[PDB]
């Protein structure tokens, strides 16, 4: 509808915010990963357990350099 | 309302805000809308606009009274410090756009650092203009007043000092090249003490009226 | 779906009658 | 009757302006209340009441110019620091429509002391221009917390830009043209003529900064004499011959003293 | 109906055309500005009486001042009265209390009465003295290249919000050589 | 959706290799996210907001403790999540400092009082 | 009350004729000490006739006002203002059961009044940088305390709080107000000052050894009090 896309600029103004909210406390996220944890936290999960795999995962590009 | 205001503090007074040539931009009207203490907001913010639509009279008497070379460069240069006092008033209303959760605090904090400006070179103007300095000794009146002590009010008389200077740069390429004097009128010929700052020593005109005279012969 | 509704263009006129969020 | 009207009041309160159902009684007393949220309240307009004592003193020394150059940084040094103090209100003013953390207390908390060291910091400073008022600041910098000395170190370094721009204005020119007694160096109306090097410069005491010894203020008057001296008489020139500041006095200072006393 | 219907939906025709705006409004202050200034009429008791304006937004105002400053005449704001262009207050949008609003369409029209005499004058020499003719050509001269500017900027409103504010400051460096 | 399709999308953001490059780390990480999948201490937004303003601070910027209060009140402002603490918790979590005690910083309650 | 006002000057006389170079010792104003506003502690009805499971929420509800210091509802400070003491007293018409748990939970109130006097009495500067850095670090955990007790209040207004998970929740904050306030007593009772209270947090850190949990606060303390020094 009409009402239903000022949701959708409503949530991009909310994850630009994010976006700002991520990029001063220099995380090595950007808005597209941001984008698969809010999905994720959506059907709910642990912040502990995603910070837990982002530490993990990131050192499997030190796993082979 | 949130343009409203940002109408009154430019050069347009509104009825809320009624012009007075004893003192402009008076709020007297009752809102039972708003907040009793909204009143005293609008009472520090209208000192500000005030000052802004005075300096546009000033320009508007003048570009025999107050006449010359140099006051058609004083004034010039009080157009130049206006300018981001416009450009912040633009981005107020960008910000008032997407956000009308803001208030007349927010207004009155952004254009906090023209309340250091405003205030000190407002009262240069009204002693300018009380007093009958048309000549020469304005530019002492901005250098009097420029060293300052805030150093807001400390650069912009330095660019409006400035021009005036190269006003008077091509007074002296006239004169010490083409051997022309009286290439303005004040307010055999030499320079005086009305056509003289009061910080160039005595010497050097001396110095430059020989140079000029010379070219003659 | 987010990130592929997400590259739409969005008005930047902004009204008169509706100062306060139009769309 | 509700908490919420008097978050209301309380937000205008912190500018100095008066609510709608707390207001002043008298000046010297705190705000008046037009059961525990009554208790609560007084403390929150503590702030205002030491916010107006400061926005007093700037509003009136501002437009002094009789107070010196060093004295207006000092309005500037005080206006600028007021001016984060409403980014924090408007943030406030916004979030209207939970909003109570102790009626916001935990946030007003690390501006209170900010306030009460400034409201001090007027005082100490009260009817002072020059070094005294630079000997002002100095006192608060023999402190033992982070916070007051990061505090200090900001304005101290605002207040002393003027006495180094004279201080240069006396090694590469040596000519004294101030006009409010913010220099340590007295130069004398008459314009001797053997006396020159005796008379004409006189060591004033009371502007001497508390960041620069005796030793050094008595020093560089003898580089600005040397440099005057080279230009009335002499007539040669070479155009411009030349905490702590973290040992940047000591560095230039001798040098150009050096040379200066060479060449002549 | 299929021609009329196609008219009020996707033209405007609301104030220029008589036919009250339907133009749609999402209440609440900056913009019902209108309606709490009668509400405080009524509590100060006026009593009723009845102002009658006509309900516009503001760009098409814009669009019109911008038409009138570039050199055409007989628009449907401003009423003229011998000759002389004068603001109408018969027009009205719902903020600016409606007095801010006469107070700028006077300014643009005291522009505007300085841009009609000279096209009126250049108009007049169109229906030997060769030296007024040589003048004109040059006043016309001004006019044309004057007239670029603004129709490019009238463009730019089809394909973006444009105020008051930016029409007057934009015009600084011409209004400058007008005086 | 699934939850695996999305931890697979999140394997392929973090490492550039496919999903067939790599799996090794997939497998494990299913194993760590498994039973993980809901709050185990408190969920209270208000705590990893005043917990945000402390991770600002130990920046040393104070103009940006008070930004986050305005984004803060954006998020509740147009309130499209559900859950905004989990996500704010992550991004203090994977916090870095561009530059033992506890009883100095707000910590939370472990929930053997409240069910999770 | 009326003793440090003395004290303050005769330090100041003393440390000024101490001094080999310079005048100028600084100093703060009256108000700083005079305003009871600037410290964190300063219907009608009997409650008892109420039924049971409101008194409990009322109790809780000016019990965590107390707990910062500012008066209750059904709860009075009693007048002393002297020493580090400060009791209060709930109505006496109350249950006993609620009244007896009410006696246990005030020590987090009188170790939370005793530790504001101190930091504001001894912001002056006859006691030096060391003890300047000392009230530096126990003004954060007020400061802590301030961050719990908010968050409790927005706990009760859900209908989640009683008076028995309170008493848990708030025994880990007990204890290490009880070591600052056992710390200011100590130290105002010596007249410790200079490096004669930089001694003390030395020794006090050898005397928790097996707890680790005060052990590292005394080692945060001494870690910010011997940096002037």
């Amino acid at each position: 509808a009409a009402a239903a896309a000022a949701n959708l600029n409503a949530v991009r103004e909310t994850m630009d915010v994010l976006l700002e909210i991520s990029r001063i406390l220099n995380t090595g996220l950007d808005m597209e990963t941001l984008s698969i944890c809010v999905r994720l936290c959506e059907q709910g999960i642990n912040p502990e357990a995603l910070s837990s795999v982002i530490k993990e995962l990131r050192k499997a590009t030190e796993a082979l350099k | 309302m949130i343009h409203e205001l940002l109408l009154a503090l430019s050069g347009y007074p509104g009825s809320i805000f009624t012009w007075n040539k004893r003192s402009g931009l008076q709020v007297s009207q009752d809102f039972p809308f708003l907040h009793p203490s909204e009143t005293s907001v609008l009472n520090r913010l209208c000192r500000l606009g005030t000052d802004y639509i005075r300096f546009t009279e000033f320009i508007e008497q003048y570009t025999g009274g107050l006449h010359g070379i140099y006051l058609r460069a004083f004034c010039t240069g009080l157009d130049s410090v206006l300018q981001p006092y416009r450009q912040a008033l633009l981005d107020l209303e960008q910000e008032f756009l997407g956000d009308p959760h803001l208030s007349i605090s927010h207004v009155n904090y952004f254009l906090d650092q023209f309340q250091l400006l405003f205030p000190s070179v407002m009262v240069v103007v009204e002693q300018i203009k009380s007093q009958k300095i048309h000549g020469c000794q304005i530019l002492e009146t901005v250098y009097k007043h420029s060293c300052g002590g805030l150093p807001p009010v400390r650069s912009a008389l330095e660019k409006i000092l400035a021009v005036c200077h190269g006003v008077m740069y091509k007074q002296l390429s006239a004169w010490m090249l083409h051997g022309l004097l009286l290439d303005q009128h004040e307010e055999q010929f030499s320079l005086r003490v009305e056509i003289l700052p009061s910080y160039i020593p005595v010497r050097v005109a001396e110095k430059i009226l020989f140079v000029g005279e010379s070219v003659q012969m | 779906l987010w990130e592929a509704a997400l590259t739409y263009e969005a008005s930047k006129r902004r009204c008169w009658e509706r100062v306060g969020c139009p769309p | 009757i509700t908490e919420a009207a008097l978050v209301r009041d309380i937000l205008y309160v912190f500018q100095g302006i008066d609510g709608k159902n707390i207001k002043m009684n008298n000046t010297e007393n705190c705000y008046k209340v037009e059961r525990s949220l009554r208790d609560t309240a007084v403390r929150l307009s503590e702030l205002g009441w030491l916010h107006n004592k400061i926005r007093r003193y700037t509003d009136q020394r501002s437009l002094d110019r009789s107070f010196g150059l060093v004295g207006q940084s000092f309005c500037a040094a005080l206006h600028q620091e007021l001016r984060e103090y409403y980014r924090l209100l408007s943030v406030l003013h916004s979030q209207l429509q939970s909003l109570t953390l102790r009626r916001l207390l935990v946030w007003t908390y690390d501006p209170k002391i900010r306030l009460k060291t400034l409201a001090a910091l007027v005082d100490h400073c009260q009817g002072r221009k020059g070094g005294e008022l630079a000997s002002a600041v100095h006192a608060y910098t023999k402190t033992g917390d982070p916070y007051m000395r990061s505090l200090v170190q900001h304005i101290l370094s605002l207040v002393s830009h003027p006495v180094l721009s004279f201080l240069y204005r006396w090694i590469y020119d040596g000519e004294l043209e101030d006009t409010y007694h913010e220099f340590f160096v007295a130069s004398d109306p008459t314009v001797k003529t053997d006396r020159l090097w005796h008379d004409k410069y006189t060591l004033r005491k009371s502007m001497i900064p508390s960041f620069m010894t005796m030793d050094q203020s008595r020093k560089v008057l003898l580089i600005g004499k040397s440099i005057n001296f080279l230009h009335q008489v002499c007539h040669d020139q070479t155009p411009t011959t030349k905490t702590d500041l973290e040992n940047a006095f000591q560095g230039k200072i001798d040098a150009a003293y050096f040379e200066t006393s060479k060449y002549l | 109906p299929d021609d009329r219907s196609w008219l009020e939906h996707h033209v405007v025709h609301q104030y220029w055309t008589a036919r009250p705006s339907q133009f749609p409004h999402s209440l609440h202050l900056h913009s019902n500005l209108a309606a709490v200034w009668d509400q405080h009429l009524y509590s100060s008791d006026p009593l009723y009486v009845p102002d009658d304006r006509v309900l516009v937004t503001e760009t098409q105002v814009i669009r019109e001042t911008l038409w009138l400053l570039s050199g055409v005449k007989k628009l449907f704001i401003f009423q003229l009265i011998d000759g002389k262009v004068t603001v109408r207050n018969n027009i009205i949008v719902t903020h600016l209390t409606h007095s801010c609003l006469r107070s700028v369409l006077e300014q643009i029209a005291a522009y505007g009465q300085v841009v009609f005499r000279l096209q009126e004058f250049i108009d007049e020499v169109m229906g030997p003295f060769r030296t007024y003719q040589a003048f004109m050509w040059a006043l016309y001269k001004y006019f044309i290249s004057f007239k670029e500017e603004l129709a490019e900027i009238e463009k730019c409103i089809i394909n973006t919000t444009i105020t008051l504010a930016i029409v007057v400051d934009k015009l600084a460096p011409r209004l400058s050589q007008l005086k | 959706k699934s939850p695996n399709v999305l931890l697979q999308n999140l394997c392929c953001r973090i490492l550039g290799r496919s999903e067939a490059d790599v799996a090794q780390q997939f497998q494990y990480a299913v194993r760590v996210i498994g039973s993980n999948f809901a709050p185990t201490v408190e969920r209270d937004e208000f705590l990893v907001a005043e917990k945000i303003k402390k991770e600002l601070i130990r920046q040393r910027r104070e103009a940006d403790a008070a930004l986050f209060s305005e984004l803060h009140r954006k998020l509740h402002s147009q309130g499209v999540l559900k859950n905004k603490w989990s996500i704010l918790y992550l991004l203090l979590s994977l916090s870095e400092d561009p530059r033992s005690y506890a009883t100095l910083f707000a910590q939370a309650l472990p929930r053997d009082a409240h069910s999770t | 009350l009326q003793q440090s006002l003395e004290l303050k000057r005769k330090m100041l006389r003393d440390k000024q004729n101490k001094k080999n170079s310079g005048q100028h010792l600084p100093i703060f104003p009256a108000w700083v000490y005079e305003r009871p506003a600037l410290i964190g502690d300063f219907t009608a009805l009997p409650i008892g006739t109420l039924p049971l499971a409101s008194q409990e929420s009322a109790v809780v509800e000016d019990l965590l006002y107390v707990l910062v210091g500012v008066d209750g509802r059904y709860v009075s400070a009693q007048p002393l203002a002297g020493r580090q003491s400060r009791t209060f007293l709930v109505d006496p018409n109350l249950d006993l059961s609620i009244r007896e748990l009410v006696h246990r939970i005030l020590p987090v109130a009188a170790s939370y009044s005793a530790v504001t006097r101190f930091i504001e009495e001894k912001s002056s500067f006859e006691y030096g940088q060391v003890n300047h850095a000392l009230a530096a670090a126990m003004r954060t955990l007020v400061k802590e305390h301030l961050i719990l007790v908010s968050q409790l209040e927005q706990l009760h207004r859900q209908g989640l709080l009683s008076l028995q998970k309170l008493w848990f929740y708030i025994q880990p904050a007990m204890r290490t107000m009880d070591i600052l306030a056992s710390l200011a007593t100590s130290v105002d009772k010596g007249e410790c000052l200079g490096g004669s209270t930089l001694s003390l947090l030395h020794d006090r850190s050898f005397s928790y050894t097996g707890d680790s949990q005060a052990q590292e606060l005394c080692l945060y303390l001494t870690k910010a009090a011997s940096a002037p020094y």
